[PDB]
């Protein structure tokens, strides 16, 4: 057969098994036929083309549905009461009751309702008209054309960049640092000075105006004359309706702190100023590493000069240089935890400091970002994880890593592993200890007898910042503090008067309900990274197996010798910290949105006094606010939300559907396909026809992944229903 | 709001990028 | 050689035989000689009564056919089972007792097929076999 | 190394690696690993002896 | 104080108390005075406001819900909350160990240690949770002989 | 096929030819142990990989070793 | 082994170090400087970085170039009193 | 001919054609020697 | 008393049995003559 062209032992299996593997090896191009790292890097510079193109498209698809099919032009009048709608439904299996449903957007067609903050973000950005959206898409389809192109081009003969060019990491970090960062945001200051902040405040600006439209009256000349505090005088007043010119101002650099008061969001002049601070210092940074002149710095010579002459750290930096530039597993581990971390942040930040306009008021919109955020997140992190160990499988060199850091964390894994599981036991011992002394207590109806935390130490940070709630008085909470005497002119009066206030999620006050969640995130995530350092550190080899490394990163198993060797592999570390990811990020959702949820009914005390014990959570949050969902459809009718109660049973269904995969494993389907087999060519008229392709079981680890993501389906859609129409049903 | 003719120029536009990722999906085959 | 003339164990029939795969690809057989009529556990399922003299057994799997001879073997004492492999073109191969004597015991012409010099912690790691032809060996 | 003599293992891939066991034998013939050692903890596979080299192990004081 | 007002004097407290109070005397008015069952909710409703008043003295802290809320962060006034709690902890933990620890390495230099292990030598066991109450001295004067620490190059570790 | 190995570490003990449901493993002659005698590994494209031979090996790591690669009907174990 | 030679820019020299102090090829432009030229620098930029530092504390929405340039060597003089040190215990 | 129409004109193609010619020839270009 | 019966008593699960009964016994009598101890006394 030819299907798995790029593997001659899978196009010569006889079975099924041969699809399913072209199918889930089709992107490890180190394990293809006759790979060359060449080859290699210039396939991946060419599928990061397709990728962007891809990204531009659906962005494009967005902006032309909301364009078409959307309410942006009579969402932009009325925000906070508008539903913005996300594309039209045409589904030949909606009965009439349904099509009624669904036609809430006031758009005579049945239509969903975005839950992206797709509308309000454009509204910030300076979008008014659909014809706005329409040429954004058009830009961005040209885009995906040029990227595409360029993707091709980029694999021809005399345009295959060479591996010399790949591994050149001094230029591109200083053009991704200068250009890509640095520069893109100075063009993102420049579009918010150009169009946003006249936009918002009700004078449009575009192509055949921006060049006749000044920014500010004073034009130029108080950037080249370096009176730059010009650009902050006259700012918005605290009156100003946002996309209309009552109550503007004409500064466009500010650092005015806080929230605007009508849109309830970042002042867009202090947004203008951050991304054209950040440019600059981008930009700087752009300029340490050296290039074709003499200026700069070589990351070899850093990385090896670093070394601690006490000894602490053995070699220190040397050969790491090497590892991480011929290692792609290594960068792609730096990069997955890296955009993780930012992606965690994204989602803390912008919850707590919106920058959209009316975005806060959105509330299934504020729900469903940070979940999607937070998801995202821990799919990276393991994802990073996942190609460190590859990485340790694959690319390592002892001889390269003679006694660095490298060799040594591989020299004392034992120590780190055990540390990892002591302070996991610990933290899981302890917290769900004083949970379930609060169910029994509680329970047996002595709640005084809670053993209830205050957390005091997040307390003292949210004083520190400068919250009054709790009585401290340590830095900016005091009025006589130096803190205070440094920014109390520039951004503290506008952040106190937003740290101080309880109408936002800045600063939320916290409790013993918020400390023990707290401790139960923190069991997850060290429980999580316990299984995937154990699985980065082990897959070269341990006392069991110890020549893994010559059977790779993912294979099933190695025989039920030496007492049995199930999930002996780091890729089953993969599979098992995948559980724990999304157990903590099921955690970490479920305390947001109950918090946020009982704020926004104005029943904090909810929370408060039920997050103590787990009865609560399960009363008080979900079986509570799973009435709206659960009767989006009942004997009686069906509204809108029959599509979310319907992907709520579909998560469920999926999910004990890869508990299949899961429990059950290969010995006894195979045994049962025989039978099958054995049916099938002894019957009569069927056995007319015959399968091209020997009918087997699904692998061990094939079973494993596909018993993984049923769960993993199950896990998002049911939450992600859960979460939408839930919030959709209260509010 | 948004016209035939609008959609329409979305749709070649559409065809182009097409062509193109027909061209790239062809050239990373290889 | 194998003869195919050699009657077979009066088995009264199974599901668990050989099937098309057998006719289109493989089809193993055993011949072993036994002294009286005894009933032994045919591998794919079921008794069966072998004769007192030369039996030849078809099955579709060599593991099929060597679970039977350590049967034979063990439950009875017949070891002089051999096992051949029969194409759809006539090409019966010999296949056990392939010298003629067991492999559990040595045998002078043998050659050492897949016998390493060293231990298994001296293999080389991939990345240092890695964009090379070198074997971790 | 003589026979009854605590020696430590160095054989990296080994269960008892930096670990004491007992001299059983030593074989002079001349084949690849001579020494035999027997070990109180047994291995996973349940196996308490093993053939080593005689650069595989030390002897302990 | 902290953050939160004193127990003593929060009216939370008191209406938690009284919930609590009224519960009890409403199950007790459909019981015959003098029968088991009254008898025992009224040792019920003793024990309550015994309960009550004593968290009001103790000077724990309570927050607006009416709950006693604890001050775990090293604060002098609080440390009969989290700290002498947890030395006490400590020094029970250390003793179990510590006599765990010596009755391993008496069953290692025994003639069976693994019967010893299944099978116990209890006299030798009561020795040593005897000797476990001066775990911390006992435990510091085996680190500094070196009888606690093993050596790198004496433990067992995987391939790298 | 999978991958069957022997290495120095063999000490002829033949058990690993013993546990073999195919024909996979043979003893051949050597020098290198007591007993004078190898594994060898002929028939490895009968090779199942259900690792017996691996299980009964008494030697710390094991001297035989099965790596499994390209699936045939064979290496399935597939009568059909 | 068959990786591609990693290309490391022009005049990359060998900066790894075991002795007391690095071989003050790691100062580039200034591995010439004297000891005590970056001891009178790191003193001098820690004096004015400072100095230019408190009179931008209480910032304004007006302040001072000089002074935002200038309170950049107080990190400064971090990196001058290291290369202080390494410049004594490299001979010079 | 409005884009009114595009919808009913569309999804059936995205949901039923492109779907069963995709399977088809992706079918063809699996078991295929 | 036979001293193979004593063997017996000293077995683990017997030994583990009637430790942690006398363990729950003493912190069942701890808290029934000293109840509702959320805090150290001071
Ligand atoms: C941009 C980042 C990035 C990049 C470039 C790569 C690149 C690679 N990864 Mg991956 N990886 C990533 C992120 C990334 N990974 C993340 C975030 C994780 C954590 C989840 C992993 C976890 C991971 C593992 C554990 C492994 C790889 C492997 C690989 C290599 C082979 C890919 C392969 O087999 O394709 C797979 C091809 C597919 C078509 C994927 C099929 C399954 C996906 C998940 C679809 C399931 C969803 C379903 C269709 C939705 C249904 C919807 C419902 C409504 C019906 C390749 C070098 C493998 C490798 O070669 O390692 C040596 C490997 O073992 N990666
Ligand atoms: C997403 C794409 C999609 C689309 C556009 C449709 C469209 C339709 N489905 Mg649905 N369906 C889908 C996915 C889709 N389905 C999926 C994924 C499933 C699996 C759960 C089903 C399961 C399903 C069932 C069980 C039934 C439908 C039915 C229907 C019909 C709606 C009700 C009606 O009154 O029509 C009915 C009126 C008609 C006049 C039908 C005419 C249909 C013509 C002949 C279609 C032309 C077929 C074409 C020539 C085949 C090309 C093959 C090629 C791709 C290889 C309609 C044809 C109902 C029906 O009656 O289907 C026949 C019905 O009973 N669908
Ligand atoms: C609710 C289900 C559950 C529970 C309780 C645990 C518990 C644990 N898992 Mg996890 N795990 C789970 C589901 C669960 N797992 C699932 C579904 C998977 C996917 C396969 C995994 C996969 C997994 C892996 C891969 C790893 C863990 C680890 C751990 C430990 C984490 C540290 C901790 O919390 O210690 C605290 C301990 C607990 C919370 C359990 C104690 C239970 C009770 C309260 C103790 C008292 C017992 C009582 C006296 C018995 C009386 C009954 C008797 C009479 C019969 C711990 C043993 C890690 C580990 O072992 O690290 C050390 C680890 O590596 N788990
Ligand atoms: C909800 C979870 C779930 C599901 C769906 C199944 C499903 C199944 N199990 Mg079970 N199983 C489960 C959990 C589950 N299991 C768990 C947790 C375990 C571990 C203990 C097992 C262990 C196990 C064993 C050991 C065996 C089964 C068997 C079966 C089969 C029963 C008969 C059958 O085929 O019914 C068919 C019906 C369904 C699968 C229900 C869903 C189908 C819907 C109604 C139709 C949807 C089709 C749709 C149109 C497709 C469109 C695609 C596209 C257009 C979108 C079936 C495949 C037995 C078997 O296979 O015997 C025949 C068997 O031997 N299971
Ligand atoms: C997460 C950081 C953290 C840490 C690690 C600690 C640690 C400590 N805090 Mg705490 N504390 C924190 C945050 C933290 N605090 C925060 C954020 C706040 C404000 C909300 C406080 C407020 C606070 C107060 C008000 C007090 C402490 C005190 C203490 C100390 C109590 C024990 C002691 O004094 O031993 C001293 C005893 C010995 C060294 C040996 C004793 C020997 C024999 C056995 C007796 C301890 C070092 C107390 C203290 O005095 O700290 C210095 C104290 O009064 N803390
Ligand atoms: C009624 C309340 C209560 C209960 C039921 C438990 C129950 C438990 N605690 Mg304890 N604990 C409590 C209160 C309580 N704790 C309090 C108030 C504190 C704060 C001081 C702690 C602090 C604490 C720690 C620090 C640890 C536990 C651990 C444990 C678990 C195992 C203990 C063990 O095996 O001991 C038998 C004793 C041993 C096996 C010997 C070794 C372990 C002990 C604890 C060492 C003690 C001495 C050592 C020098 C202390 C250094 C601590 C430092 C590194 C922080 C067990 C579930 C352990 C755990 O979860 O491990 C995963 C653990 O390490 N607890
Ligand atoms: C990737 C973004 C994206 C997405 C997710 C959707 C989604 C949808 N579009 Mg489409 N659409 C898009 C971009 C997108 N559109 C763009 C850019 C245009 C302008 C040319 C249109 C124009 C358009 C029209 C005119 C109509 C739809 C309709 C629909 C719906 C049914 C599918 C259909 O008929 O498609 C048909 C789509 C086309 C004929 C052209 C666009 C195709 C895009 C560019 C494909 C991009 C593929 C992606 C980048 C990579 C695929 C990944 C791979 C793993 C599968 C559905 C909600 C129909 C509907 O019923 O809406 C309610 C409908 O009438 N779309
Ligand atoms: C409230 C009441 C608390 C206040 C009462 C204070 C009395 C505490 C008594 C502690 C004690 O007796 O330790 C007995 C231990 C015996 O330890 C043993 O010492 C042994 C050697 S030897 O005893 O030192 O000869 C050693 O082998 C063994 O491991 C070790 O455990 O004595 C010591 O080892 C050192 C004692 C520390 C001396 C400084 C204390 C100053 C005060
Ligand atoms: C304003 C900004 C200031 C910078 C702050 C950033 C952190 C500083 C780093 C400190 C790390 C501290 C640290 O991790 O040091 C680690 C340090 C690493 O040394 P190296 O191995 O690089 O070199 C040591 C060799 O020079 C000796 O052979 O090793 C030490 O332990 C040596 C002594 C450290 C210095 C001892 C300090 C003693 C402090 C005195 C007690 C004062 C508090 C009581 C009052
Ligand atoms: C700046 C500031 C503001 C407010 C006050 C505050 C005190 C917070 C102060 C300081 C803040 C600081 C110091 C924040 C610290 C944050 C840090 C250190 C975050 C780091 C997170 C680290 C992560 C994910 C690491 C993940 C690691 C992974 C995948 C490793 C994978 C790998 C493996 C397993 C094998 C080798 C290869 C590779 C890729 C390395
Ligand atoms: C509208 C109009 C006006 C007047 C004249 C005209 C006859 C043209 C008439 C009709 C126009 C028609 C029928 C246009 C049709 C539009 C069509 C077919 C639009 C579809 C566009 C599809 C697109 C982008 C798909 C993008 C897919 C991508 C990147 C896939 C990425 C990739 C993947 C998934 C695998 C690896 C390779 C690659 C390329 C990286």
């Amino acid at each position: 057969t030819k299907f798995p062209k790029f593997s001659q032992a899978l196009a010569q299996d006889p079975a099924t098994r041969r699809i399913w593997y072209g199918l889930a090896t089709a992107h490890d191009f180190e394990s293809h036929d006759g790979m060359t790292e060449e080859n290699l890097y210039q396939k991946i510079f060419a599928s990061h083309f397709g990728h962007l193109a891809i990204i531009f498209l659906w962005t494009s698809g967005n902006l032309f549905h909301v364009a078409w099919q959307g309410n942006f032009e009579q969402w932009v009048l009325n925000p906070l009461k508008v539903k913005p709608v996300a594309h039209a439904i045409w589904d030949p299996h909606f009965g009439q009751p349904a099509v009624k449903a669904f036609t809430k957007g006031g758009v005579f067609y049945p239509v969903n309702i975005a839950t992206s903050g797709v509308y309000h973000w454009w509204y910030t950005i300076g979008m008014r008209t659909n014809n706005d959206l329409y040429a954004g898409s058009l830009f961005l389809l040209f885009l995906s054309g040029v990227f595409l192109f360029a993707g091709w081009l980029h694999l021809q003969p005399k345009f295959r960049p060479g591996l010399s060019w790949f591994k050149n990491n001094e230029s591109r970090l200083n053009h991704h640092l200068s250009g890509l960062f640095g520069f893109s945001s100075l063009a993102w200051a420049g579009h918010l000075i150009h169009i946003a902040i006249p936009e918002a405040r009700g004078q449009h600006v575009g192509w055949d105006n921006f060049t006749k439209t000044l920014p500010h009256p004073a034009g130029l000349t108080p950037f080249f004359t370096g009176n730059w505090s010009l650009y902050a005088d006259n700012p918005d007043t605290a009156n100003h309706i946002f996309g209309t010119s009552e109550g503007s101002g004409s500064a466009i650099l500010t650092f005015l702190g806080g929230f605007h008061p009508q849109t309830q969001a970042l002042w867009l002049t202090d947004i203008a100023h951050h991304h054209l601070a950040i440019g600059v210092v981008f930009i700087f940074a752009g300029h340490m590493y050296r290039t074709n002149w003499g200026i700069g710095h070589s990351l070899k010579e850093i990385l090896d000069a670093h070394r601690p002459p006490g000894g602490r750290l053995g070699a220190g930096h040397k050969g790491l240089f090497e590892t991480i530039t011929n290692s792609l597993h290594f960068q792609l581990g730096l990069a997955l935890a890296s955009i993780g971390v930012i992606t965690s942040l994204v989602a803390q930040h912008m919850y707590a400091l919106p920058a959209y306009a009316f975005i806060a008021k959105d509330y299934t919109t504020q729900a469903a970002l940070y979940t999607h955020h937070q998801y995202i997140a821990g799919f990276l992190m393991v994802g990073a994880f996942a190609h460190g160990a590859i990485f340790f499988v694959r690319d390592y060199d002892p001889e390269q890593n003679k006694n660095n850091v490298l060799a040594r964390m591989l020299e004392h894994k034992e120590a780190i592993i055990s540390h990892l599981s002591w302070v996991s036991l610990f933290l899981g011992f302890h917290t769900l200890g004083l949970y379930i002394h609060n169910d029994v207590v509680v329970a047996f109806g002595t709640p005084e007898k809670q053993i209830l935390v205050e957390p005091v130490f997040a307390q003292w940070i949210q004083a520190s910042s400068g919250k009054a709630l709790y009585g401290f008085d340590v830095l900016l909470s005091s009025s006589n503090s130096v803190a205070t005497n440094a920014s109390n002119n520039i951004w503290l009066p506008g952040w106190l008067d937003a740290i101080n206030s309880g109408k936002n999620s800045l600063f939320l006050p916290i409790g013993p309900g918020d400390f023990l969640v707290h401790h139960a995130i923190a069991l997850g995530l060290h429980t999580t990274a316990l299984i995937l350092v154990k699985g980065a550190l082990d897959a070269r080899g341990s006392k069991l197996m110890p020549d893994k490394k010559d059977f790779g990163y993912s294979f099933p198993c190695d025989g039920p010798g030496r007492g049995g060797t199930c999930d002996i592999s780091a890729w089953d570390a993969f599979y098992l910290s995948m559980f724990w990811m999304l157990n903590t990020i099921g955690w970490v959702t479920f305390y947001w949105h109950w918090k946020h949820v009982t704020i926004w009914q104005g029943n904090a005390g909810q929370f408060n006094e039920s997050s103590t014990y787990i009865m609560g959570w399960l009363r008080d949050y979900l079986w509570l606010n799973s009435s709206p969902l659960i009767n989006g459809y009942n004997p009686f009718g069906m509204n809108s939300l029959a599509v979310w109660a319907w992907m709520f049973l579909f998560g469920h269904l999926i999910w004990a559907t890869g508990f299949m995969f899961l429990i059950s494993w290969r010995g006894y389907w195979q045994e049962l396909i025989e039978t099958l087999a054995w049916a099938h060519e002894r019957t009569p008229l069927a056995n007319l026809v015959r399968w091209k392709d020997k009918p087997v079981a699904l692998s061990i680890v094939q079973a494993r992944l596909v018993g993984l993501i049923h769960f993993t389906v199950g896990y998002v859609f049911t939450y992600a229903a859960f979460v939408i129409a839930s919030t959709t049903g209260k509010f | 709001m948004i016209s035939d003719t609008q959609i329409f120029v979305a749709l070649i536009l559409a065809l182009v990028s097409l062509v193109l990722a027909i061209r790239l999906g062809t050239a990373l085959y290889q | 050689t194998l003869n195919l003339q050699i009657p077979s164990p009066t088995f009264e029939g199974s599901t668990g035989g050989w099937l098309r795969a057998a006719e289109v690809e493989e089809k193993y057989a055993i011949t072993w000689t036994s002294g009286k009529e005894q009933v032994f556990e045919m591998p794919t399922g079921g008794a069966a009564i072998m004769r007192k003299g030369e039996n030849l057994l078809y099955l579709a799997r060599k593991e099929q056919c060597l679970a039977l001879g350590t049967q034979l073997k063990t439950g009875f004492k017949i070891t002089d089972y051999k096992i051949y492999r029969i194409f759809p073109s006539g090409e019966v191969q010999y296949l056990h007792p392939k010298d003629g004597v067991f492999p559990e015991k040595v045998n002078a012409g043998r050659i050492g097929v897949g016998n390493v010099s060293h231990s298994i912690g001296k293999n080389l790691n991939p990345s240092q076999i890695k964009f090379t032809n070198k074997s971790f060996n | 190394v003589k026979r009854g003599s605590q020696v430590r293992i160095l054989r990296k891939e080994s269960y008892w690696y930096q670990d004491v066991g007992t001299v059983a034998t030593i074989d002079t013939s001349g084949i690849r690993y001579p020494v035999v050692v027997r070990f109180e903890k047994v291995s996973y596979s349940g196996v308490n002896t093993n053939n080593f080299s005689l650069d595989e192990v030390v002897e302990v004081v | 104080v902290a953050g939160l007002t004193p127990c003593k004097d929060s009216k939370d407290f008191q209406r938690r108390l009284d919930g609590s109070v009224k519960k009890l005397k409403t199950r007790l008015a459909k019981y015959e005075k003098g029968t088991p069952p009254a008898l025992a909710l009224e040792k019920q409703i003793e024990r309550t406001q015994a309960r009550f008043e004593r968290y009001g003295k103790a000077g724990l802290l309570c927050g607006t819900d009416g709950l006693p809320h604890l001050i775990t962060d090293g604060r002098w006034s609080h440390s009969g909350e989290f700290v002498i709690p947890g030395l006490f902890f400590l020094y029970i933990a250390g003793w179990i160990g510590w006599v765990g620890r010596s009755y391993v390495l008496f069953a290692r230099e025994s003639d069976k240690p693994t019967e010893k292990e299944i099978i116990l030598d209890v006299p030798a066991a009561l020795s040593f949770v005897s000797t476990g109450f001066i775990w911390p001295v006992s435990a510091f004067k085996e680190f500094t002989s070196g009888n606690l620490i093993a050596d790198e190059s004496e433990i067992t570790v995987s391939p790298r | 096929s999978h991958a069957v190995k022997v290495y120095d570490t063999c000490i002829g003990c033949t058990q690993c030819v013993r546990a073999c449901p195919c024909d996979v493993l043979e003893m051949v002659s050597w020098d290198g142990c007591k007993a004078g005698q190898i594994a060898s590994a002929p028939r490895t494209e009968d090779c199942i990989g259900c690792k017996r031979c691996e299980t009964a090996c008494p030697t710390d790591f094991l001297s035989v070793r099965v790596y499994l690669g390209g699936e045939t009907t064979r290496s399935m174990g597939l009568a059909y | 082994a068959g990786y591609s030679p990693v290309p490391s820019p022009d005049n990359t020299k060998e900066t790894y170090w075991e002795t007391k102090a690095p071989s003050s090829q790691v100062l580039g432009i200034g591995k010439d400087v004297s000891s005590g030229n970056y001891i009178v620098a790191s003193v001098v930029a820690a004096v004015v970085g400072a100095a230019c530092t408190g009179q931008c504390i209480p910032l304004t929405v007006s302040p001072n170039p000089v002074f935002i340039l200038g309170s950049f060597l107080l990190p400064y003089s971090w990196a001058l009193h290291v290369a202080a040190w390494i410049q004594r215990n490299n001979g010079k | 001919m409005t884009a009114a129409y595009l919808p009913s004109i569309l999804v059936p193609l995205i949901g039923l054609i492109f779907p069963g010619f995709v399977m088809g020839f992706a079918f063809i270009y699996i078991e295929q020697e | 008393m036979d001293s193979n019966f004593l063997k017996y008593l000293s077995t683990a699960p017997v030994l583990l049995t009637v430790w942690l009964s006398f363990t729950a016994g003493l912190v069942i009598e701890a808290n029934r003559f000293f109840p509702d101890m959320l805090y150290f006394p001071m």
